[PDB]
RNA sequence: UGUCGGCUCAUCACAUCCUGGGGCUGAAGCCGGUCCCAAGGGUAUGGCUGUUCGCCAUUUAAAGUGGUACGCGAGCUGGGUUUAGAACGUCGUGAGACAGUUCGGUCCCUAUCUGCCGUGGACGUUUGAGAUUUGAGAGGGGCUGCUCCUAGUACGAGAGGACCGGAGUGGACGAACCUCUGGUGUUCCGGUUGUCACGCCAGUGGCAUUGCCGGGUAGCUAUGUUCGGAAAAGAUAACCGCUGAAAGCAUCUAAGCGGGAAACUUGCCUCAAGAUGAGAUCUCACUGGGAACUUGAUUCCCCUGAAGGGCCGUCGAAGACUACGACGUUGAUAGGCUGGGUGUGUAAGCGUUGUGAGGCGUUGAGCUAACCAGUACUAAUUGCCCGUGAGGCUUGACCA
RNA sequence: CUUGUCGGGUAAGUUCCGACCUGCACGAAUGGCGUAACGAUGGCGGCGCUGUCUCCACCCGAGACUCAGUGAAAUUGAAA
RNA sequence: AGGUGGUCGGGUAGAGAAUACCAAGGCGCUUGAGAGAACUCGGGUGAAGGAACUAGGCAAAAUGGCACCGUAACUUCGGG
RNA sequence: AACCCACUCCCGUUGAAAAGGUAGGGGAUGACUUGUGGAUCGGAGUGAAAGGCUAAUCAAGCUCGGAGAUAGCUGGUUCUC
RNA sequence: AGGGGAGUGAAAUAGAACCUGAAACCGUAUGCGUACAAGCAGUGGGAGCCUACUUGUUAGGUGACUGCGUACCUUUUGUAU
């Protein structure tokens, strides 16, 4: 099936209103300052204050 | 329905399920440490650690039991020689596992999968 | 599922003796016709068993008239009146569905020596 | 009516009686539930009790919850339920215990049924399949027909169609009571309850019952 | 459980050696029958000198299936093939010797006779 | 604007088929005939035929009559009709034709709007928040047989046989559940065929539909288990009245007072304050300055952001995504580990016996998913973001 | 006309098989009547077998569903 | 996922160039990761019944090899 | 079996495909299948005959001309008082 | 790749897809309106708010509430159809 009548600006902007992205959990590590996302690793290489993967 | 089911498909035939976390089981004992997708990752530790609480007690059948689960002589021999006897008096729980993020090809959420007492 | 446990233990009182898939047994029944009670008898080969604590069932065949009958019994109902253990057959499996096919001498079972 | 416990479903079971009939039962712990509050005509409209049961950590319950739970000195528990009493007196502070239940003593269960997440038509309403031979195309476990043509021309209000077999509450009536055990808490019950093993009961005299 | 067009035989000498369900008698879209409910039946192959013929429609009662029957303490009792009593027009057995065993659920007012002539009730 | 019949799913009328209440009877009883009130719920399976229909066979309390594009092909079918092939009978010199037969013959569409079934996001409900609630309104449900007692009583020449009122056990339908009886259980345990590999023997693994099979835990499930329809109240339909005149009588009606049905309003179950008419209860939190004015429900600056909510993580008999529920070290939320359980059915190695296949012992052995109980060994951080600073005015009454 | 009438088969048979003859409107090389073997040919009936069905239940793979990347179609006077 | 002439063609089972597992040799098919709803597609197993389904046993299930024994009407003497 | 064919079901129908696929199916030493080269054609060819085939076109191919055929038939026909 | 400066030029919003550079279509910013309201979306009436300035018998933007109101073409005896 196919629409009867096209769908105007407004109509089509409404159903996109439940479109807007949202954002992450990030944390600074506290030993450090690095930014990294809540619980995972750093991208250095550390969590919850210790070296883990050594890059 | 699924109440109270245990494992995950993971898109894969039961052939391929196992045969999949003989390999990551296998490149875990002589890495000590891979980067794999979170949920096989969660997967994983339900074939690996079964194997070094076995590996605590050495003997013929021991080791048979050993071999038929992980088809390589190497694993069979890094066991019984070198793990089991470090986690003599661990009770359970001898790998570790931590979220590092999404890989960038199809975002896809990554993790680390290592032993606990590594030599490092 | 800890306290179930313990409303069944408190009715699983009877002695039960010991026994296995393949045996000859004499089951005693109790029986009404009215007002006078009586012990009947079923007399047949054990071919399946369930051990789940109060909710443990057995069966067992017998050839009647002409006609296979198979019962299925609550062990610890107090129908069962009591039970013994009149041979002791030797078989490989836990559940001897297969015996429903053969009739005469095709399903004989060898008796355990010892 | 109008007063009872809240309870826990323990699971199935069987109990044999001397003459060798086999009652199924349902086992369902009720620990000694706490009156809350009581709700009267010059307070309230209506005529009341509140009640708690449980044990709650204390990280778990807020502030606002917390002096509720202190102006009847009772202590938290999970949950809180009411019994719309008819002529009742009930101080706070309170027990209410599985002692006002007798055996026979008809009984309303109400919980939570087990939820099937999303149902078809055939699951939830009891639905015929059609053909699965014969020459039918994609369309075996189908509904059919929905309505008609040019007159309504629309689909009518409350027309049975597929999902969420619910995780609704139910009530059982008119159920046996077999054993009431003072000592150990717990309420023995002939027949089936509604819900999984863990979940919340609520059971009551029957509305009914009569004959 | 017997509904329409089950295969089940006869456990007299009345003259049939089997039997068609082909309704199930006592109630509006009753589907099966159990042990001790009445049927409605054909003769589909009969014995030379007894006294029902074949293509005969009449009653019977079922006393032996397969599905069985279960009892107060859970128990069942199952058989190893289905077997019918015919019945005249007074629901009275026609042949005279019954064979096989039978089960206590015929111990009513009206099938006392196929009880007490049974060499085994179970 | 796709045309018969079948299938799935329905919805309404009453000119009622059954169940319910009555008047008359050429109504003795058990049965009926006919008319009135009543739409709550029910209201066959098959043989033949493309059939609707019909006729048969066996049931049922009964197998209602109609409207809805003779309801329903962007829901299915394609037997019939109504394209192209071929044949028969008949008609025509012929091409060909026949509401005359016979065999064969492609059924497309990813749902924008309304509608309907579920499930969320935003805002409002006049400070905000955690929790419990009342009920305007709406929906679901409402069927019924047989046997026994009363009682072989009332009725009747006899044969035959009740009303009213009580007990029991079923059929169909619905809901919940998994203790029992079974089904399934490619995540558990065994047997076995062909072939390849692990150096080789033993022992195991891959592939062959899970290679083929025998069993089977949890979960899900019916064919398995339990429960339901009511009683009762109110106002009534037809119908039956009491008292009573207009109209000395009679008369249920004109004034007045009653009985009365599965229909109507409640009683039973569920949803329900977006019921903008946004209800109610308990408890909790917040008690700083300055400036500019277009001079009060005003605007800006600094300080202070609580009660609580969310993001995040471990998950769940909750689930399409959400939402919902439990928990986050002052922790048993998940995995492991330690015991048990359950299933399968006497592992491997070794020792004996035999020439070997095999048997026997160590040995109900070994292994054992989802189950029960315990235990911080592993993963649930050492955070961030929203949400503020006592809640306008007018009037009335009690305080001050 | 017509589901002609009689018989067989089935609990029940507008189809099938055997007959009768009233052949609307058979008929002898547009051949008549038979016929073993043959047929992805039409009709009817049995045995075995079964999820075709009563009446569906569970399980396994590929989609559908969520996320990251690429990215159509028929249709459309305008739409509160 | 179509069509395209000819040649070579190993081991173990096997009548075989069928079929199963491999060799020499070649490849994992140019979106992936999750979750484990309805419904659709391709399959496995089902209690009691066994064509009651339907225009119609459509589809599915079943049979299936080698040696030996045994085999009807009918017949164009071959057969069946 | 290879090879040639196309009887049935389902899928696909905006297809992987302007005629396929998976399961079953028929012939398979012959009136067989097939490669290369050659011959016959538009009122003409070829046809174990279906009005079938003659370059995804057939009750008379395609292409360019007569040609802007003819259309008592549909549609459309533009600024102001 | 593309840009921010700096240089050339009378002029780079003449910068090589380079004169002018419209409309459909797609955005950012400001003002007002909009979450109890039913329909060809306009018009008659009309409050409040915002801006400008000749400070309200003015100009511009918005339009709460309300009466009336079923597009255009064609073909027709007749079309919201
Ligand atoms: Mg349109
Ligand atoms: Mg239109
Ligand atoms: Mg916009
Ligand atoms: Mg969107
Ligand atoms: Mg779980
Ligand atoms: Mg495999
Ligand atoms: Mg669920
Ligand atoms: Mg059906
Ligand atoms: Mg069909
Ligand atoms: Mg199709
Ligand atoms: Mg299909
Ligand atoms: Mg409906
Ligand atoms: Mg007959
Ligand atoms: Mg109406
Ligand atoms: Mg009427
Ligand atoms: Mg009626
Ligand atoms: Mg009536
Ligand atoms: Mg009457
Ligand atoms: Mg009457
Ligand atoms: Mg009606
Ligand atoms: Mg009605
Ligand atoms: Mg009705
Ligand atoms: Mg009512
Ligand atoms: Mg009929
Ligand atoms: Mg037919
Ligand atoms: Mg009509
Ligand atoms: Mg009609
Ligand atoms: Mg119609
Ligand atoms: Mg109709
Ligand atoms: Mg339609
Ligand atoms: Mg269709
Ligand atoms: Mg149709
Ligand atoms: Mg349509
Ligand atoms: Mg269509
Ligand atoms: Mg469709
Ligand atoms: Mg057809
Ligand atoms: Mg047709
Ligand atoms: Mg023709
Ligand atoms: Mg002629
Ligand atoms: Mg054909
Ligand atoms: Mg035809
Ligand atoms: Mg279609
Ligand atoms: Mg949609
Ligand atoms: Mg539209
Ligand atoms: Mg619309
Ligand atoms: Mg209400
Ligand atoms: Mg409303
Ligand atoms: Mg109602
Ligand atoms: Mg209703
Ligand atoms: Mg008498
Ligand atoms: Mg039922
Ligand atoms: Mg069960
Ligand atoms: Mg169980
Ligand atoms: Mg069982
Ligand atoms: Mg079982
Ligand atoms: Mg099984
Ligand atoms: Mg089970
Ligand atoms: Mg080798
Ligand atoms: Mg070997
Ligand atoms: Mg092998
Ligand atoms: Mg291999
Ligand atoms: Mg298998
Ligand atoms: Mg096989
Ligand atoms: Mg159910
Ligand atoms: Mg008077
Ligand atoms: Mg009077
Ligand atoms: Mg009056
Ligand atoms: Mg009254
Ligand atoms: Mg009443
Ligand atoms: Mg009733
Ligand atoms: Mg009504
Ligand atoms: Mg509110
Ligand atoms: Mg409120
Ligand atoms: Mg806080
Ligand atoms: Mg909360
Ligand atoms: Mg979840
Ligand atoms: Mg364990
Ligand atoms: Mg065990
Ligand atoms: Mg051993
Ligand atoms: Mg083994
Ligand atoms: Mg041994
Ligand atoms: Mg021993
Ligand atoms: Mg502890
Ligand atoms: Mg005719
Ligand atoms: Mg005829
Ligand atoms: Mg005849
Ligand atoms: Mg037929
Ligand atoms: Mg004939
Ligand atoms: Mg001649
Ligand atoms: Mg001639
Ligand atoms: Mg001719
Ligand atoms: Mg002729
Ligand atoms: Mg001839
Ligand atoms: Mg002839
Ligand atoms: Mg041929
Ligand atoms: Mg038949
Ligand atoms: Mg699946
Ligand atoms: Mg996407
Ligand atoms: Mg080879
Ligand atoms: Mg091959
Ligand atoms: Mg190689
Ligand atoms: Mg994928
Ligand atoms: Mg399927
Ligand atoms: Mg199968
Ligand atoms: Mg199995
Ligand atoms: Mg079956
Ligand atoms: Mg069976
Ligand atoms: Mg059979
Ligand atoms: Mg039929
Ligand atoms: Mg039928
Ligand atoms: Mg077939
Ligand atoms: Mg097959
Ligand atoms: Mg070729
Ligand atoms: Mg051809
Ligand atoms: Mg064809
Ligand atoms: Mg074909
Ligand atoms: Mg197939
Ligand atoms: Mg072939
Ligand atoms: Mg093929
Ligand atoms: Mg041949
Ligand atoms: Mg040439
Ligand atoms: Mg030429
Ligand atoms: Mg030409
Ligand atoms: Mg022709
Ligand atoms: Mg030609
Ligand atoms: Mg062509
Ligand atoms: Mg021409
Ligand atoms: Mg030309
Ligand atoms: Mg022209
Ligand atoms: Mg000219
Ligand atoms: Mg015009
Ligand atoms: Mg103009
Ligand atoms: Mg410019
Ligand atoms: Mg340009
Ligand atoms: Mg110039
Ligand atoms: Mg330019
Ligand atoms: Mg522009
Ligand atoms: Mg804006
Ligand atoms: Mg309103
Ligand atoms: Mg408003
Ligand atoms: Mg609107
Ligand atoms: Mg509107
Ligand atoms: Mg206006
Ligand atoms: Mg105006
Ligand atoms: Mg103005
Ligand atoms: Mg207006
Ligand atoms: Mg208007
Ligand atoms: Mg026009
Ligand atoms: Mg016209
Ligand atoms: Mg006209
Ligand atoms: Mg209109
Ligand atoms: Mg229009
Ligand atoms: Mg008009």
């Amino acid at each position: 099936a196919v629409q009867q009548n096209k769908k105007s600006r407004s109509a089509r902007d409404m159903r996109r209103s439940h479109d807007a992205l949202e954002s992450n959990a990030l944390s600074v590590e506290k030993s450090t300052g690095e930014v990294h996302l809540r619980h995972h690793v750093s991208p250095d290489g550390f969590y919850r204050g210790r070296k883990v993967v050594d890059k | 329905m699924r109440h109270r089911k245990s494992g995950r498909h993971l898109s894969r035939t039961s052939a391929h399920r196992k045969a999949m976390f003989q390999n990551m089981a296998v490149s875990l004992f002589e890495h000590e440490l891979i980067k794999t997708t979170l949920p096989k990752a969660k997967e994983l530790r339900r074939v690996a650690e079964p194997l070094i609480t076995l590996a605590k007690e050495d003997s013929v059948a021991n080791r048979r039991l050993a071999f038929d689960r992980t088809r390589s002589k190497a694993a069979v021999g890094k066991l019984f020689n070198d793990l089991g006897k470090r986690y003599a008096n661990r009770p359970g729980g001898y790998l570790r596992i931590l979220k590092c993020g999404f890989r960038a090809g199809d975002n896809a959420p990554m993790a680390y999968v290592e032993l606990v007492d590594r030599p490092v | 599922n800890k306290i179930i446990q313990q409303i069944e233990a408190e009715q699983m009182n009877k002695e039960i003796p010991a026994f296995a898939p393949g045996d000859t047994v004499i089951v005693q029944v109790k029986v009404k016709e009215g007002d006078r009670q009586r012990l009947q008898a079923f007399e047949g080969v054990v071919i399946a068993k369930r051990n789940r604590g109060l909710n443990s069932a057995f069966t067992v065949r017998k050839i009647s008239n002409g006609v296979g009958v198979e019962r299925t019994f609550q062990t610890y109902s107090p129908i069962v009146d009591s039970l013994s253990v009149k041979r002791r057959g030797d078989v490989r499996k836990a559940k001897l569905y297969y015996l429903r096919a053969l009739s005469g001498k095709a399903a004989r079972i060898k008796e355990k020596l010892v | 009516m109008t007063i009872g416990v809240v309870g826990r479903k323990c699971g199935m079971t069987r109990i044999f009686t001397e003459e060798g009939v086999s009652i199924p039962v349902t086992v369902i712990e009720v620990e000694p539930n706490r009156v809350t509050q009581f709700k009267t005509e010059e307070t309230d409209g209506y005529r009341a009790v509140q009640v708690t049961a449980g044990e709650r950590r204390a990280s778990r319950v807020t502030k606002a919850q917390a002096g509720h739970f202190a102006k009847a000195n009772v202590a938290a528990g999970r949950g809180v339920w009411e019994f719309r009493l008819g002529e009742e007196q009930y101080a706070a502070g309170d027990q209410i215990t599985v002692d006002l239940f007798q055996a026979g003593q008809m009984v309303d269960v109400t919980g939570e049924s087990k939820g099937k997440g999303f149902a078809g038509t055939i699951k939830r309403w009891n639905f015929r399949g059609q053909d699965n031979t014969h020459g039918n195309s994609v369309s075996h476990r189908v509904p059919g027909s929905i309505g008609q043509c040019q007159t309504p021309g629309r689909v009518f209000k409350g027309k049975k169609m597929s999902g969420h077999l619910g995780a609704e509450r139910v009530t059982v009536q008119s159920l046996e009571i077999v054993r009431v055990d003072a000592e150990r808490n717990l309420l023995l019950v002939k027949g089936a309850v509604p819900g999984a093993t863990g979940g919340d009961v609520i059971v009551r005299p029957a509305a009914k019952a009569r004959g | 459980m017997i509904q329409t067009q089950s295969m089940l035989d006869v456990a007299d000498n009345s003259g049939a050696r089997r039997v068609m369900c082909i309704k199930v008698l006592g109630g509006s879209h009753r589907r099966y029958a159990g042990i001790g409910d009445i049927i409605k039946v054909t003769v589909k192959e009969a014995i030379p000198r007894g006294k029902v013929k074949k293509g005969q429609v009449m009653t019977a009662v079922v006393v032996r299936t397969k599905h069985g029957v279960r009892r107060t303490d859970g128990s069942i009792i199952r058989f190893d093939g289905n077997a019918a009593v015919l019945l005249n027009n007074k629901q009275e057995p026609i042949g005279t010797r019954i064979f096989g065993p039978v089960t206590r659920e015929l111990r009513t007012e009206k099938f006392m006779k196929i009880v007490s002539l049974a060499p085994e009730v179970l």
